[PDB]
RNA sequence: GGAAAUAUGUCUGAAAGAGUUACUUUGAUAGAGUAAAUAAUAGGAGCUUAAACCCCCUUAUUUCCA
């Protein structure tokens, strides 16, 4: 079982994050949902009892991310899972010879920030905090989990800034894996196919309709409850590591 | 002898006769019991294989069975037999080796009963002490060129008087001179080591000289025979070694080095030729000094070996000085007290400090006729 | 206590100028009843504690210099260390051993044998013993630092024998995780006395061209006091084809002693495997018992 | 929980195959092992209760491998699960110029016939009996998970037809899932890196350890319980399908 | 430049191989086209020139591969490059519950003999030939080129057999390429998508011109010319070793 | 061949982009060395010839790649090719427990902004400049080539920030591809290993040679020069687009 | 046979250098830090010690003996 872990979920406030913090606590776990302040994980944090609290920081700043760490090892004292679920989309072609149009710098920029800088800085402040965990049976300090999309593989058209947050992140996870290794911290990525969600939900029903019929199977939408089995099991399995899981539906994304 | 029965009885046995041959006869025929025993045997080194292997006596190959030479021990005593051979062709007649032998002296074959078989009168030639070549003398010169050192070395050892040398033997000796250089080395230097050994030795050297046999041998060509003569007889009688001799006869060190090259004698041998040279010039007793023999002493000190005391003592009988050579051998070289360590307790660490005031010390002591004791040296030696 | 006052007899006469005391090499000396033997054993310890004092002294200035260095540093405050423009971190040693680990792994799977026999042990002494061990260590590490390493077999090592004690000592934790086959087994119940070649300085037969489909096995053996002839006894005993190195074939050895040390050994194993002729293979026998290469 | 599924296992009778058959069983699930008939599997079964039979098979024979699907369903008439775990090893270089040595064509040969035809033949012949049943109410009519290596990805030298068949097995598990699609079968692969099984054997001893602390973290030869846990992860989470986990523990093979 | 290199070309009466052998012999190497009896190889090793020879050979057996090695050797003395673009295509489906009919093994197990244990075969035969090569410049003995297929990486529907063989040569490269690294052999593989060739034209005009308006760009099947300049570009350059190359022009299969 | 082409290499004033430019000003091109001001770039033109003209520029910064883009349109009146070759390296573990060290994240992000951003912003300018071309006979108005790591795909310890960078690139290496695909540019990836280069050869003389011994096949570090005949043949091949070439020799980075 | 020569077990060499092995996740001099082995030079003796040397015996190779 997952009872007694203590566990900081960034963007925990809604969609996969918000999925990922109803199974742990529902398991027993204690949950830090870490997320911007105008999000509403106060609301969530207040249903889902005391092994919540909201913590409201920026991933992009160090400064609101440590607040939230010490805010974490205060109330729980301890530190033992992170999920790195927070992040953002953007949809904007490289460049549209018919309009003339080029992305602009600024949304590649930021997209960047929050998806891969803040996934790191959330990284490295929560590997400092869990330094301090005593070693288990087997040694296992922590565990971090990363959500890094299948666009990382396939992407599609208007996917570059977001392609390029998620192969950052599937690219730095092995490395870290091995930075972490004397620690006794396992770095784990899960990349998500489509899922109903918020941030899918901003763009046309339609075509998020067709996506979803276009999964092998099964030929929905991924169900964020889904996504926290997946974290419980690879937080359960004490020999993940270092790798990246495909929990797509087997979908490759078409052109 | 019990051996020269058993040996006899062996050879019976084999029925292959058996002579003794050589030194051992002509010892023999003097009425003194040989030295060393030489045999000869009609039997070839194959029959000697055979019947060494049916007897079960101790076998020994001093390589010389080229020769046919094997040694065999019965009763723990080694004895030498060579097979009968001519000019390596084994021969069974005892007439033709006698002949193929070099000097009459030596061909005669005594039998084991004690009755001798000459084939050339060599028993009456050692009865007169007369020197007799096998055959035609020329032509066992020309055989071997070392006998001419053999005959040397016959001659000084059996003739009573110097002098009485063959003019035939002579001049042909001079005129194979030449070949006497190829011969190998030892041989040479062995034999004269023998000569030089032996009586008329003085007289001997000389004739040699007169020979011209140094340039083939590589003796220098004038020597200091007045010098070497009076070391003669200064050593006459007093067991003088032939390296002496041969010092007292050299000029120069580095002659003597080139000599020692060619025949390759032993560095001992070197050495003392070599300080005999430089002490001979340099090294001499102090008469000014009460105690003649003490500037010897100092220098024994001052070596390291007793190898140098024999070297000085030999030096003296090169001198001459009998009374000082016996004096040197009831002399004992007295010990230095001093250690190195009790300079230590002076006070003293540097160990090249040390070695220096050892060696002042040393001095010192020879100075006070070695009478200063240990106290007395650390008393001499200065806190430092 | 009077292994002491021995002790402090020596120090008066100043031989071996013994100068501290130690409970091992004091009772070494009540066990090693020859003192005309001890007289060497007492000197080397002396010299062994000056060196202590000298490596004090050589620590003091190592440390004095590293000092130098960092305010050296300091002072220059240069700054901009290739624009902390660097690709790895500096942990090359780790790297380096974890590579040769690697490789070492790889050559156990499919590796060319190479046995050490340590059946020599009746045939040698303590300080022989110790020169085994030391030249056993060289040669391994030779083995490992090589880019086509043997695997090294440790045939007739008895587990308990005065070799695996010493072996372990010096060894310490690393015995168990070096990359070599250690059994009590002789060499021949492991391979087929056909592939086996004993290599030994007395064997009639030269050794020409190294062969790869061969195990070579080597003597683990020092020989002070010259014993001819053991490697051939063995060999002969267990009916095992013999070889020679051609050292005089493509040197000038004239009179010297054709026994080879075994990381020299090794050395030139793996230089004739690595496909190096004869000239560069022999280059690691020592300078001084050759005077030239022939032609 | 998985109470009352039936899963035919492959080579079940050791290794990774028998931890998977002791963990479904005991969480309350029927197994079926297929492995050869010498394997002595029937102890395995014995042991292990009533829910489990041994069916002796050989994957390579089509004729066994329908008679033990047709023994499994008449004992328990369902076919849920079903797990590829049988498999062979072989090491020898493909050409070792110094010793003038070829890689034996028979050795590629049964090399792959063990292991990827044998794992297709599984698939091809147990998709029969999984779309015999009625689909769940989510739509799935049963799950596939074949065992391959991290060889697939990076193989050490001499382990050229090991990698050949994992490769393979890698390269059909997305076609196999596409496949099964429409008939509700979904169809995984897990990569294992090193695991304390009688296939490690082989090598000797100080391999194994050296390879055991060549693993980022744990530092340890990962124990068949945790492939049998992942197995029971994949086998819950009704979204996983044509994705290769790599259960390696972050270790990346050398050369 | 390649003047004075000999190539074996596996399949080079048609196709990529013919292609392949075109150009290589344009630039004024030699070729041996290595391909089946009946495959009327002859005709184009005639119109080829006289640097070009036709040995019919059975990839699958080590007998002919050996007499075809032999008489490359015979003719020319040395094998600076093998290239293996012999293989063959089955479209059969795993299961099809509507029609109920099951992939046959013999398709499965005739496509795996014919694509990699043919290639392997060849690999391992030809290893020897180019060992017996002196090292050059470099220490290079050879290079060896696999034709693999992006279905390696994302096969469709009905291309399980194809997909597996295809995927273990992908997995067997890296192996052999550290296998013969030693010897100063290196391994390369060519991952092509959609040719115009022989094979393609037996499928349906609708569905070669679907194929080509499916290629994001060059929108059409790539001229086997773009592969032999691949291959020529592989051989010609020293340190492109133990990798795959998918010169699919950015084409994701469709799912 | 390449002769009349138009290259804007950034960062060619040095190492890889200095090889890339001396190769096609040799074969004909001209070239735009697109390095800092300080660099010395400007030597490095005058050099090369009259083809070859120096524009000092931060590719960091959108205002400068503008100005050197139309200064070698006016120069030149084209951009027919980009080479990405410009970057940075920063080693630094994530978290080092025994200092208590964390990894610094004004590293990350400049080391980001250098890599990521910078070849992103020149893509999208130098994709417009394109655009305005006209097309060729293919279709292909251009060509952008884009320089990532190895490190992007296994990366070593201290290796996190250029591992996100050099992934990040990887991952959008595809979805730029379907961006312009319409426009008719193709976007290709090489992934270089070890090269002898300033960034390498810098270290000290053992460093070197264990590096370069690393390398199974050849075992030297990688001449510029073969990366400049990768980049001359992926220019020169009209089918290759959206793909990762790894230039490594077969080299796996140790753990 | 008796002489006459040499022998450095990591290499140079006479004390010192280059070497060797085990640990330190090394922040750019790790170009380091803790440790291990290190026997007046074939093996044993006298003479001694500062270094030593010098000689006796034993052993391994070598050129010379009616
Ligand atoms: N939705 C999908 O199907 C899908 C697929 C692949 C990957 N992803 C990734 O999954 C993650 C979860 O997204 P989701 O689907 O739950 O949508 P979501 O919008 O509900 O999740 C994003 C969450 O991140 C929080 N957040 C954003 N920026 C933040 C910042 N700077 N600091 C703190 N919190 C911040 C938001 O408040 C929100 O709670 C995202 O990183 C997304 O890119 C999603
Ligand atoms: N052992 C590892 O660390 C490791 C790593 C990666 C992959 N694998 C794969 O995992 C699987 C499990 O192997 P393992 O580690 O349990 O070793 P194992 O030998 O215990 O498992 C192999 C099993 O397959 C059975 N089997 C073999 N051939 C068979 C056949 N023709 N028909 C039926 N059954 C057959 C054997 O009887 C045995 O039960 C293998 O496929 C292996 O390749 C293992
Ligand atoms: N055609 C494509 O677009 C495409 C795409 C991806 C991969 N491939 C692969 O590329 C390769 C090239 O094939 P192609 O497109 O030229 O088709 P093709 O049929 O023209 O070429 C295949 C060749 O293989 C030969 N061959 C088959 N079995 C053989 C055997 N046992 N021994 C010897 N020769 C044998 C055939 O005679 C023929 O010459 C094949 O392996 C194919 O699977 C092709
Ligand atoms: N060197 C290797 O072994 C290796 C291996 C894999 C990948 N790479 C990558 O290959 C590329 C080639 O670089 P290199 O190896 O020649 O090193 P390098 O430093 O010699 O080349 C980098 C070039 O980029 C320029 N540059 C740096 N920052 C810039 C900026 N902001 N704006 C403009 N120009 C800038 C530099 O002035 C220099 O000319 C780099 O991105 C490097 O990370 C290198
Ligand atoms: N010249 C040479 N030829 C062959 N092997 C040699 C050699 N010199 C040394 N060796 C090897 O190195 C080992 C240590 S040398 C010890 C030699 C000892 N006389 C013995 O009986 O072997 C030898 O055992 C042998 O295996
Ligand atoms: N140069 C030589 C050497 C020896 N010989 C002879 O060979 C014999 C062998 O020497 P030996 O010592 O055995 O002689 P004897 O002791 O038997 O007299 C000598 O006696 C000489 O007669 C010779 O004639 N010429």
């Amino acid at each position: 079982s997952v009872k007694g872990l203590v566990a900081v979920i960034t963007g925990g406030a809604s969609g996969l994050g918000l999925a990922t913090a109803e199974r742990l606590v529902g398991q027993g776990a204690s949950a830090v949902l870490l997320d911007l302040p105008n999000s509403g994980g106060e609301a969530q944090a207040k249903k889902l009892g005391n092994n919540c609290v909201f913590a409201p920081a920026d991933v992009t700043s160090e400064k609101d991310v440590q607040t939230a760490l010490a805010l974490a090892k205060g109330k729980f004292g301890r530190v033992d899972v992170a999920v790195n679920c927070a992040g953002i989309a953007v949809a904007s072609k490289t460049y549209n010879l018919k309009k003339g149009q080029t992305h602009t710098l600024e949304d590649f920029q930021r997209v960047l920030d929050v998806n891969l800088m803040g996934t790191f800085n959330v990284i490295r402040l929560v590997a400092g905090e869990m330094g301090q965990n005593e070693p288990d049976q087997g040694g296992q300090r922590g565990v971090i989990i990363n959500t890094a999309s299948v666009a990382a593989f396939e992407g599609q058209v208007g996917q570059a800034a977001y392609s390029a947050s998620k192969g950052g992140i599937v690219g730095m996870t092995l490395p870290i894996a091995r930075d972490l290794a004397p620690i006794g911290i396992r770095v784990m990525t899960i990349a998500p196919g489509l899922f109903g969600t918020p941030l899918l939900t901003s763009l046309p029903e339609k075509v998020c309709n067709f996506l979803a019929s276009q999964v092998p199977f099964p030929s929905r939408l991924g169900d964020p409850a889904e996504y926290a089995h997946l974290v419980q099991a690879i937080i359960e399995n004490p020999f993940l590591n270092g790798e990246v899981i495909r929990l797509d539906g087997a979908i490759r994304m078409q052109p | 002898t019990e051996g020269l029965k058993s040996l006899t009885e062996l050879f019976v046995k084999e029925n292959h006769e058996l002579r003794i041959a050589g030194g051992a006869v002509r010892d023999l025929l003097n009425g003194v019991k040989p030295q060393d025993i030489d045999f000869a045997t009609t039997a070839t080194p194959t029959q000697m294989k055979e019947m060494f292997q049916s007897a079960g006596i101790r076998m020994i190959n001093n390589r010389g069975e080229k020769h046919g030479t094997i040694t065999a021990r019965l009763h723990e005593e080694n004895f030498e037999i060579t097979t009968l051979r001519i000019d390596v062709e084994f021969t069974t007649d005892w007439q033709k080796d006698a002949e193929r032998r070099d000097l009459t002296i030596n061909s005669m074959f005594l039998g084991f009963d004690g009755t001798l078989f000459d084939y050339f009168n060599g028993y009456e030639d050692l009865k007169n002490k007369k020197v007799r070549f096998v055959g035609h003398a020329k032509q066992r010169i020309q055989e071997d060129y070392l006998r001419i050192l053999r005959y040397f070395r016959f001659y000084g050892r059996i003739v009573d008087k110097p002098g009485d040398h063959d003019p035939e033997t002579l001049e042909a000796i001079a005129e194979n001179a030449k070949g006497l250089a190829g011969i190998s080395g030892e041989r040479i230097w062995v034999e004269l080591k023998k000569i030089l050994v032996g009586n008329h030795v003085n007289h001997l050297i000389h004739l040699i000289y007169d020979l011209d046999v140094a340039p083939y041998i590589g003796l220098p060509a004038n020597a200091s025979l007045e010098e070497f003569d009076k070391v003669s007889k200064n050593v006459d009688g007093f067991s003088p070694k032939p390296v002496t001799l041969l010092a007292s006869l050299f000029k120069v060190q580095d002659d003597v080095t080139k000599l020692d090259l060619r025949l390759k004698i032993a560095k001992e041998e070197k050495n003392l030729g070599l300080f005999i040279v430089k002490n001979r010039k340099d090294l001499i007793k102090a008469t000014d000094s009460s105690d003649p023999l003490k500037p010897y002493q100092d220098f024994i000190i001052d070596s390291r070996e007793p190898d140098a005391t024999t070297r000085v003592c030999e030096l003296l009988k090169y001198q001459g000085e009998h009374c000082l050579l016996k004096e040197m051998q009831q002399w004992s070289i007295p010990p230095f007290p001093v250690s190195g360590h009790d300079i230590r307790k002076v006070g003293i660490s540097s160990g090249k400090e040390i070695g220096a005031l050892l060696q002042q010390l040393r001095e010192q002591w020879k100075k006070s006729g070695y009478q200063m004791e240990k106290d007395e040296l650390l008393s001499y030696i200065k806190k430092t | 206590a009077a292994t002491r006052e021995f002790i402090e007899m020596w120090r008066l006469l100043g031989r071996e100028v013994p100068e501290h005391i130690t409970e091992e090499e004091l009772k070494t000396l009540m066990e090693c009843v020859s003192n005309t033997a001890k007289k060497k054993y007492l000197k080397y310890l002396y010299t062994k504690e000056k060196v202590k004092k000298a490596r004090q002294i050589k620590k003091e200035m190592k440390a004095a210099a590293r000092e130098e260095a960092k305010n050296i540093k300091l002072l220059e405050t240069t700054e901009e260390d290739k624009q902390k423009n660097f690709l790895f971190l500096r942990l090359w040693d780790r790297n380096m051993d974890i590579a040769m680990g690697w490789k070492g792994a790889q050559a156990m799977q499919f590796g060319q044998p190479l046995v050490f026999d340590m059946a020599y042990e009746n045939y040698m002494k303590r300080k022989e013993l110790q020169n085994t061990v030391s030249q056993l260590l060289e040669s391994e590490g030779w083995n490992r630092r090589n880019v086509d390493p043997f695997h090294i077999y440790f045939c007739n090592l008895k587990i308990d024998g005065a070799l695996h004690r010493e072996l372990v000592k010096r060894y310490q934790e690393k015995w168990d995780k070096l990359l070599l086959t250690s059994t009590e087994k002789s060499h021949v119940d492991l391979f087929p006395k056909d592939s086996i070649i004993y290599l030994t300085a007395d064997s009639p037969n030269v050794m020409t061209t190294f062969r790869h489909d061969k195990v070579y096995v080597i003597g683990s053996f020092v020989d002070k006091s010259m014993q001819p002839g053991t490697s051939l006894a063995k060999a002969k005993r267990l009916n095992l084809a013999t070889e020679c190195l051609p050292l005089d074939k493509y040197l000038q050895w004239e009179i010297g002693n054709k026994n080879l040390t075994l990381d020299q050994m090794i050395r030139i194993l793996l230089c004739l495997k690595n496909n190096g002729n004869w000239q560069e293979a022999l280059q690691f026998v020592p300078k001084r018992k050759h005077t030239g290469f022939l032609e």
